[PDB]
């Protein structure tokens, strides 16, 4: 799926994806876990909590 | 209420 970031994620460690409040956050795998996707923003991956955008 | 981050889990 897709899904709209509601809230900015500002990483530390780069691993865990970062992404601003309105960009397409287009999910690989989610077939893993619920509390952090495996997703792309359109330049780079990451990991992606659950909360911060609108999965649903 | 801030929005949670969940934890990596080992």
């Amino acid at each position: 799926m897709e899904a709209i970031a509601k809230v900015d994620f500002k990483a530390t460690a780069d691993d865990e994806l970062s992404f601003k409040r309105g960009d397409i956050l287009k999910v690989l795998n989610e077939e893993s876990d619920q509390n952090w996707y495996k997703a792309e923003l359109n330049g780079k991956d990451g990991f992606i909590p659950k909360n911060y955008i609108e999965m649903k | 209420v801030p929005p949670p981050v969940p934890p990596r889990r080992r």
